[PDB]
DNA sequence: AAACGCGGGGGACAGCGCGTACGTGCGTTTAAGCGGTGCTAGAGCTGTCTACGACCAATTGAGCGGCCTCGGCACCGGGATTCTCCA
DNA sequence: TGGAGAATCCCGGTGCCGAGGCCGCTCAATTGGTCGTAGACAGCTCTAGCACCGCTTAAACGCACGTACGCGCTGTCCCCCGCGTTTT
């Protein structure tokens, strides 16, 4: 078949060609009931709550992996390494 | 009558109706219900105790009993809550904390 | 099927093999024990002989087993409880309670004696019933 | 930071409300209910 | 010119909590422009929640949710305390 | 009689989520390493909003969630985004 | 406590009949079995094979 | 209950500006969101500058240091020039 | 979809090389900063002052909620196109 | 440097619900009078920033240089993804 590695970056087109999240959805309406109903439950679940997150959430994460592989490359690597994720952190200030 | 302080009625001594004179005068509701001032005053006195302690400790960790802002600074730095709460806030004349990256030691 | 222990003999080794130095492992591993659960309280509870307000209104006007008790007849119990007054009615709700909960632990007492019976047959190299 | 407000308001002792549970780490014993199995066997071998 | 500083009150407080060690100006310049700093922080978010609310009526209910809100950890818990145990002396008095 | 609640779908969330979004993000050989690391950072990012957004709600003393107090954390952490009123 | 302790070596020979299963099984000072356990394993009767 | 919609106005700056585009709700409900949003974000922080003049009034020229301050560029410069401009047309009208 | 695998080949990584750089030392000043002037400037303090939108009475149409479309753009069928991987 | 094929972009047919306007009906936004007062603004003073040089002198700078590390170059192995899978 094929090697390692190729088809990635049309998928980083693509993505980024699209305006979508990118994650399950009956889990994430169930993490909101999850993580709300943590502190206080009986929580009446409007979507309007559950859905104002994710961009919050997904585009930063997003924006996270661009650091990663800056300080991957940086580094000189694009096998992404957590050193590169929580070296980026740290001068995000968020390690 | 006579300015007989509202501190004394809380045991503070932050004058709370200089508090409540405050509060009417900061925009913050049209009714300042009167223990805003006390829980204002109380949570100040609170923090002013938190700090001053740290200060004291390290101002005679220096040998020195005037508590100076590098005390504040190598007091408040070394705090996780603190210095998580207070990541922009910045001391003039508290400098650095003396501590070197570890790599750059020499071997 | 009788005990609940790690039934995998390579990592209750691995387990002890890094205990020893002092670290944690991937998967979980717990003590030996049997298996079934007691559980009451989610079981029979002490019932209800009263109604929604047949305390307060009295307290105005001023008042063979089929588990553990025997089925009485239709006209011998009714005159029965037509003698009882409201101050004993919680006192037979917490009799047939200290009935039904004993029962209920006698039988489980019995399967668990049945099981710890073959627990210690298995742990010591009988294979069982002998 | 508890014991850093007994003592501003104390110039002017063990919790009943923390309750603990026993979960204990087994001992490698076999027959006991309790531990784990590791060690000699049941049989001889 | 007698003018309501916060600089015997320091004082106060500091020789209610360390009398051992006396205080620089330059700190208790920093303490004072911190008293008022964070009496505006607590209670502009305070006037938040009474603009969330709608409210007009801000009392130490209010102060303890942005006590319950602003502080990280005991330094919320604390003040919820703290913050309720002055009130509890002048609620009394 | 039913208690509903849920507990960790951040795994619900795959890890072809991550394959997903790290192209998204502009990552190319995304190592075993990250896929977890992930996964718990934007917990982080998780409870702390609405650690504070609970918070909102008993004083407006209320028993549902709205996304104003999301909003109101939101903007309140300097997340502040459009769509939704202001 | 005797019986105890002689009855559940004898179960399984081969492993160390150790004094923290016997304080774990049994109700009482930690002192005491001690002592009677390592009085026990001086005079054989328990891990002697 | 008549609530302050801003799905006119704007609109009727599309019809001004990109009058053969539309605008999605969801869009709208940006522009929505951005509406009261902006409008008392240069409003705390020139009600602070009020109390930087210590002032009981605030002028054009506050929000004039709102913009004066803060605006990257020539989006200050036209709104220095479009803040006191339209004032300048308010001020002819 | 997930989810489970699965060649598979090159990306990480080690590691060795190499050569230079960047401190280091020390010679060389040198502008740093200090005092020390001389002064004066706008800050600062007062000194009245009125205008200014406050505020509230009247009003009124604004503008927007509830009520009428129909059409910009999404969805899809089919094909053209266009990038990529093995010749 | 080239075709096979897989992905993409584009183009034709459908239809729809949302974008936008329509129809009251206020209610808020305005105009209309204050209203002292806020800051408008005059005077006063005095100070506090003002350069400036005398001069030092150690800091900065002037340079010899020495080697360290940062990259030059490699092989790898590994490792992570791609193709195939299905189920969930």
């Amino acid at each position: 078949r094929y090697r390692p590695g190729t088809v990635a970056l049309r998928e980083i087109r693509r993505y980024q060609k699209s305006t979508e999240l990118l994650i399950r959805k009956l889990p994430f309406q169930r993490l909101v009931r999850e993580i709300a109903q943590d502190f206080k439950t009986d929580l009446r679940f409007q979507s309007s709550a559950v859905m104002a997150l994710q961009e919050a959430s997904e585009a930063y994460l997003v924006g996270l992996f661009e650091d990663t592989n800056l300080c991957a490359i940086h580094a000189k690597r694009v096998t992404i390494m957590p050193k590169d994720i929580q070296l980026a952190r740290r001068i995000r200030g968020e390690r | 009558a006579k300015a007989k302080t509202r501190s004394s009625r809380a045991g503070l001594q932050f004058p709370v109706g200089r508090v409540h004179r405050l509060l009417r005068k900061g925009n913050y509701a049209e009714r300042v219900g009167a223990g805003a001032p006390v829980y204002l005053a109380a949570v100040l006195e609170y923090l002013t105790a938190e700090i001053l302690e740290l200060a004291g400790n390290a101002a005679r960790d220096n040998k020195k009993t005037r508590i100076i802002p590098r005390h504040l600074q190598l007091a408040v730095r070394n705090d996780e809550e603190l210095n998580k709460l207070l990541g922009r806030v910045t001391i003039a004349q508290g400098g650095v904390l003396p501590n070197i990256q570890s790599v750059l030691l020499p071997k | 099927p009788i005990v609940t222990e790690q039934p995998s003999a390579e990592i209750r080794e691995a387990y002890i093999e890094n205990f020893a130095k002092g670290e944690h492992i991937s998967a979980i591993v717990p003590g030996q024990s049997i298996s079934g659960t007691l559980e009451l309280s989610a079981q029979f509870r002490v019932p209800r002989y009263h109604s929604k307000n047949s305390f307060q209104q009295a307290l105005q006007m001023k008042a063979q087993y089929y588990r553990g008790l025997p089925l009485y007849e239709k006209n011998t119990l009714l005159e029965r409880l037509k003698q009882l007054t409201p101050n004993e009615i919680k006192e037979l709700e917490h009799l047939h309670d200290a009935v039904f909960v004993n029962t209920g632990l006698q039988n489980v007492r019995k399967v668990r004696t049945k099981k710890w019976k073959k627990y210690w047959q298995y742990k010591a190299g009988i294979p069982i019933g002998l | 930071r508890d014991t850093r407000r007994k003592r501003r308001q104390g110039r002017s002792l063990p919790d009943i409300a923390d309750i603990p549970r026993t979960f204990r780490t087994p001992v490698p014993s076999t027959l006991m209910p309790g531990g784990v199995d590791v060690g000699p066997s049941v049989e001889s071998y | 010119t007698r003018k309501e500083s916060y600089a015997i009150y320091v004082y106060k407080v500091l020789k209610q909590v360390h009398p051992d060690t006396g205080i620089s100006s330059k700190a208790m310049s920093i303490m004072n422009s911190f008293v008022n700093d964070v009496f505006e922080r607590i209670a502009g978010e305070a006037s938040r929640l009474a603009h969330y609310n709608k409210r007009s009526t801000i009392t130490s209910r209010e102060i303890q949710t942005a006590v319950r809100l602003l502080l990280p950890g005991e330094l919320a818990k604390h003040a919820v305390s703290e913050g309720t145990k002055a009130v509890t002396k002048y609620t009394s008095a | 009689r039913h208690r509903k609640v849920l507990r960790d779908n951040i795994q619900g969330i795959t890890k072809p989520a991550i394959r997903r979004l790290a192209r998204r993000g502009g990552v190319k050989r995304i190592s075993g390493l990250i896929y977890e690391e992930t996964r718990g950072v934007l917990k982080v990012f998780l409870e702390n909003v609405i650690r504070d957004a609970v918070t909102y709600t008993e004083h407006a003393k209320r028993k549902t969630v709205t996304a104003m107090d999301v909003v109101y954390a939101l903007k309140r952490q300097g997340r502040t985004l459009y769509g939704f009123g202001g | 406590y005797r019986n105890f302790m002689v009855n559940s070596y004898r179960l399984n020979p081969n492993e160390y009949f150790s004094v923290t299963t016997a304080r774990r099984n049994v109700s009482g000072d930690a002192a005491a079995l001690f002592r009677l356990h390592k009085f026990l394993t001086k005079w054989g009767l328990i891990n002697y094979q």
